[PDB]
RNA sequence: CGUAAACGAUGAGUGCUAAGUGUUAGGGGGUUUCCGCCCCUUAGUGCUGCAGCUAACGCAUUAAGCACUCCGCCUGGGGAGUACGGUCGCAAGACUGAAACUCAAAGGAAUUGACGGGGGCCCGCACAAGCGGUGGAGCAUGUGGUUUAAUUCGAAGCAACGCGAAGAACCUUACCAGGUCUUGACAUCCUCUGACAAUCCUAGAGAUAGGACGUCCCCUUCGGGGGCAGAGUGACAGGUGGUGCAUGGUUGUCGUCAGCUCGUGUCGUGAGAUGUUGGGUUAAGUCCCGCAACGAGCGCAACCCUUGAUCUUAGUUGCCAGCAUUCAGUUGGGCACUCUAAGGUGACUGCCGGUGACAAACCGGAGGAAGGUGGGGAUGACGUCAAAUCAUCAUGCCCCUUAUGACCUGGGCUACACACGUGCUACAAUGGACAGAACAAAGGGCAGCGAAACCGCGAGGUUAAGCCAAUCCCACAAAUCUGUUCUCAGUUCGGAUCGCAGUCUGCAACUCGACUGCGUGAAGCUGGAAUCGCUAGUAAUCGCGGAUCAGCAUGCCGCGGUGAAUACGUUCC
C-alpha cells in the first residue's frame, strides 16, 4: 500500500502564501474556487482595514493559536475505550488548524463568511475564540490521558 | 452470469462481418430480409450442411457466399441447385440474387459443422461421450491449435442435469488475436433439449 | 533460424531459457535412448537417482561412503567422495576403462 | 473407605534381534603420580533410527519384533456398570453382575475440505483520515401489506425493491367487467369457383353484421399453374397455462478474486500426495531461485478499443498565420496552425546509481508528452448459490380446448390507513431576485431537424429558408464572473398542495400527460438509533445530449463546466 502525498499551488495575486491557497482549496463549497478567493480577499481587506496591519502576520498568528500540537486518538483494548495522544505532525496541525479557523467561522453567524472569517481570525489572534475552544479542549484531553502516550 | 461468445467478441479485429454492406434508408429493412433469407436458406440446407452465409447488397443486387463443405451436394447437377435457390429467393426477397458457393476444405475445422456433427449423433443416440472425443480427435488430426466440445442438458438422465467438457489443446478465449471458431448448436432428443458448445482454436496471426 | 523476432522474446524467451535448460540438463542432452548403466559418486546424497536406478533395474556403479548403504548400489567402491582427487583418480580410471572398450 | 485418564491408556519372567547418541550409579584397560582423554563392560534412564511388526499413527535391544511359560481380560453400540441377589462398609459406596427392549451402526487411524471468539503473511473505499450524503420534510419512483371486479405477471439478504419496463391515457397488457367468436385473430393442408379490394347508408361503445354499389388478376400451343377471397370438411391451430427442483440458451454473485486442473513420473495398502510446497518477489500461481518432479491447459499479463504526444499523407463543409477586402471566415487566398482520420513512431525497468544472491525484482535520477500493468475500457478460469429467466426465444412433460384460445369498448397495472429501498428539491448569504459579459464537450435530424420573420406575458403559434448534414438545425449552455437589490425572518427562503385561465401532442389528457400564465402559499430553520459513497480531473456541484418515444424522465445511458479534503496506518469491523 504505502503512503502516497499531494500537491498544493503556491501563489495568491495578493497575498503571495502557499497555505492560504491552501485555505482557498479549504471551504469551497460544491467546486466554486471562485466565491471561496472572493470571501477570502475581501475578508483579508476587511482584516487589513479593521485593524491597521498586514493580514498575513495576523493570519500566520492565528494559525500559530490554533495548531494543535497533540491529537487524542484512540485505542480500545477489551471494554476500556482508551483515547491515546498522539504527537501531531506539522503538516495535520497547519490543516487541523485551517479546519478550525473555517468551521467555527462558519459555525459563528454574521453577515457574511467575509464577516465571519474575519472575525475569527481576529479572534484566533488574540488567542480566545471559538476554534481555539477545541484547541484548548484537544489540549485538555490529551493532558488528561497523558498516561498512555 | 459466464462468457462473452467468441464470434462476437472478435468481430471487426481480425473476423469480419457475415452481413457486409452499407446503410442506405431501409438498414431495418435490409436486416430483415436478409434474416429471413438466412433462416430460409439454413433450413433447405441443414440437410446438405451449410454453415454460414454473407450477404451482399450490390444496388438492386445481392452477393450471397455460402460456406457449405461439399460442393456437389449444393451446386450438384447444375441446373437444379441454382434453379430452386436462386429462384425462391429472387421470389421472397423482390429482386436479383446471385449465389456463389465456397467450399471449405477440411469439413472438421469450421465449429458450425462440427457442432452440428456432435448434435446429429446425440440426436442419432449416440453416447455424448463418444460424439465429443471421437470429434476431438478428428479436429485435432484435421489440424487445430485446439478443440472445446461441451454438452449440457439432460444427458440421458432424468432429475440432474449437467455441463461436459471435453477439450485438446489451446482455446484461449482472451487473447484478443485469437480466430476461434465458436458455435452452438442445439438437439431436441426424447428426454429435452440438449446444447452443444463447440469452439476450435485454429492459429492467430502475428 | 531467424533471430529477429522482438527487441526482447529473444531474451525473455531464449536466453532465460538457454540459461536453466543448459545448465541442468547438461550432458545427457543427446541421450536418444535409455543407458545400460549409471556412474554416481554419493548414494546418500542423491537417493532419488539411486532409487529410480533400482526401480528401472538400471545396474549401477559408484562410489559410496562409510554411512551409505553397500547393499542398494550393484558395484560398490569404497573410497572418498568429497576428497577431490580421490574422486578424479576413480572417474578417470572408470574413464580410461570405458574409452578402452569400445574397440 | 478401597476408588482415579490408579497411564507407558503397554502383566510378570526369560532368551535372542543393526546402529548413532546424551545421561545416572559402578568396574576394568592404554601413557601420565595427576588433571584428564580414549577404549571396554555392566544395571538404570532419554532421543533419533535398520530388519521386523502394525490398519495407520507409530514401536523398534526400556518392542508394539522373533519365541516359550504363566496369569488377567475382550467378543457390536445402548440399556448399563443398571436392576435383583450376595459379600464388604458407620455411611458414602465398592465388588460381583444380568435381562426384557432397542440400533445397524458405535469405533480407531489417516486423507481432502470447511470452520475456529487458533497462530502467521497479505490485499480491497473494507477500517481509519477526510469530504458529501441517506435515515427527518416535500415530491418523483419501485416494493411489501391493505383495499379491491381487476389492482396482470416476474425479482426477494449481500446477489429483490428509479429492477424486467430504453417511455401503463388508447395500444402495450397479460388482469377485470360487459358485448361477442368458434379450422378460429396466426401457418401447412385438402376440394371448389372466381380477383381481392374499395366506398356509402343503417345499425351498433366498437367488434360484428344486413345490404347497396362494385371484382380490372393473370401466364402459356386449352389441359392447367403463381395468388387471394370466401365456402365446407376434418387433420390441426392457439395458450404472456404450470413446472427455472426436467431443460437449452442467456445473466448475476464470489470476483478481475488468483486461483482451478491435467499429462507423465514417483510416494502411499488406500483415500490421497507431488507439482501448486519453501525463500524472496508481484497488482498477479507475476517472476526468479531451491526442491521428486518435468511439463501443460484454463485463468493472470500482453496483443484489441480509447485518452496522453509527435512525424508523414490528406485540406473540404473543417482551420485564418502572414495577402488585401468583410456586418460577419463573409470573399478572394493558403496548408502553415487547430481540427479530422489513416499509416507510423513512442515507454520497454530501457539507461544511470543504489539495494538484494550477482538473479527475479525494488528505491531514487536523467531524458521525455507519457514512468514503472501511464488513466480508463473491453476481456469475467474451475466452479458456488437445484441463484434468476418456461414472460425475449426454443423447449421435455402435464393441463385447457365453442376455451386456460380470439376479437371489441371501458377500467386497472397511477388504489392508500400504513411501513420500506432509490432519487429530486429545499431549509438559505459560499443566499434569493433583477441587468451585463464570456467559456464547452458529445450526440441526434427525412413525412424528421427546423433557421429567420411575425404574433402571443408565456408555454408556444403562422408563413417558410437551409439541411439525407464537420456546411444547416436541434443550440439563446449553466453554475461562473461583474453591477443593482433584500438583510438573517418561516423571510425577496422554499416550492408542495390547490382554484382559475391557457398551450401542445394525439380518435380522446375524467380516473391518468408534460408545460405555461395569474393567485394561494404548506412541511421544512441541516435531521434519533443507525447508515452510504468516493483515493483525482475522483467526490461535491452545474448544465448539455441521446435512446425509449406522437406525447410523457426527478430514472437510465453518455458528455463536458468548475472542481476539492484526506490516506499516520492495518489496532478493530
Amino acid at each position: 500500500k504505502g503512503p502516497v502525498a499531494k500537491r498544493d499551488v503556491l501563489p495568491d495575486p495578493i497575498y503571495n502564501s502557499k497555505l492560504v491557497s491552501r485555505l482557498i482549496n479549504k471551504m469551497m463549497i460544491d467546486g466554486k474556487k471562485g466565491k471561496s478567493q472572493t470571501i477570502l480577499y475581501k475578508s483579508f481587506d476587511i482584516i487589513k482595514e479593521r485593524t491597521g496591519n498586514d493580514a498575513m502576520e495576523v493570519f500566520e498568528q492565528a494559525l500559530k493559536n490554533i495548531m494543535p500540537v497533540l491529537e487524542v486518538k484512540a485505542r480500545r483494548v477489551g471494554g476500556a475505550n482508551y483515547q491515546v495522544p498522539v504527537e501531531v505532525r506539522p503538516e495535520r496541525r497547519t490543516t487541523l488548524g485551517l479546519r478550525w479557523l473555517v468551521n467555527y467561522a462558519r459555525l459563528r453567524g454574521e453577515k457574511t463568511m467575509e464577516e465571519r472569517l474575519a472575525n475569527e481570525i481576529l479572534d484566533a489572534a488574540n488567542n480566545t475564540g471559538a476554534a481555539v475552544k477545541k484547541r484548548e479542549d484537544t489540549h485538555k484531553m490529551a493532558e488528561a490521558n497523558k498516561a498512555f502516550a | 452470469g459466464q462468457k462473452v461468445n467468441p464470434v462476437g467478441l472478435r468481430i471487426g479485429v481480425i473476423r469480419d462481418w457475415e452481413s457486409k454492406w452499407y446503410a442506405g434508408k431501409d438498414y431495418a429493412d435490409f436486416l430483415h430480409e436478409d434474416l429471413k433469407i438466412r433462416e430460409y436458406i439454413s433450413k433447405r440446407l441443414s440437410d446438405a450442411s451449410v454453415s454460414k452465409v454473407e450477404i451482399e447488397r450490390a444496388a438492386n443486387r445481392v452477393n450471397i457466399t455460402i460456406h457449405t463443405a461439399k460442393p456437389g451436394m449444393v451446386i450438384g447437377k447444375g441446373g437444379s441447385e441454382v434453379e430452386a435457390l436462386r429462384k425462391a429467393l429472387n421470389s421472397l426477397t423482390g429482386k436479383r440474387v446471385h449465389i456463389n458457393i465456397l467450399e471449405i476444405k477440411r469439413a472438421d475445422l469450421d465449429a458450425q459443422l462440427v457442432a452440428d456433427n456432435i448434435a446429429r449423433q446425440l440426436e442419432n443416440r449416440v453416447s455424448f461421450r463418444r460424439a465429443q472425443k471421437q470429434q476431438i480427435q478428428r479436429t485435432m488430426r484435421a489440424g487445430a491449435q485446439g478443440v472445446k466440445t461441451m454438452v449440457s442438458g439432460r444427458l440421458g438422465g432424468a432429475d440432474i442435469a449437467r455441463s461436459e467438457y471435453y477439450s485438446e489443446g489451446t482455446v484461449p478465449l482472451h487473447t484478443l488475436r485469437a480466430d476461434i471458431d465458436y458455435a452452438t448448436s442445439e438437439a431436441d432428443t426424447t428426454y429435452g433439449k440438449l446444447g452443444v458448445k463447440v469452439w476450435i482454436y485454429r492459429g492467430e496471426v502475428l | 533460424g531467424t533471430f529477429d523476432v522482438l527487441p526482447k522474446k529473444e531474451v525473455v524467451q531464449l536466453k532465460k531459457e538457454l540459461e536453466r535448460l543448459e545448465k541442468f540438463l547438461g550432458g545427457i542432452k543427446d541421450m536418444k535412448d535409455l543407458p545400460d548403466a549409471l556412474f554416481i559418486i554419493d548414494p546418500r546424497k542423491e537417493r532419488i537417482a539411486v532409487a529410480e536406478a533400482r526401480k528401472l533395474n538400471i545396474p549401477i556403479i559408484g562410489i559410496v561412503d562409510t554411512n551409505c548403504d553397500p547393499d542398494e548400489i550393484d558395484v560398490v567402491i569404497p573410497a572418498n567422495d568429497d576428497a577431490i582427487r580421490a574422486v578424479k583418480l576413480l572417474t578417470s580410471k572408470m574413464a580410461d576403462a570405458i574409452l578402452e572398450a569400445k574397440q
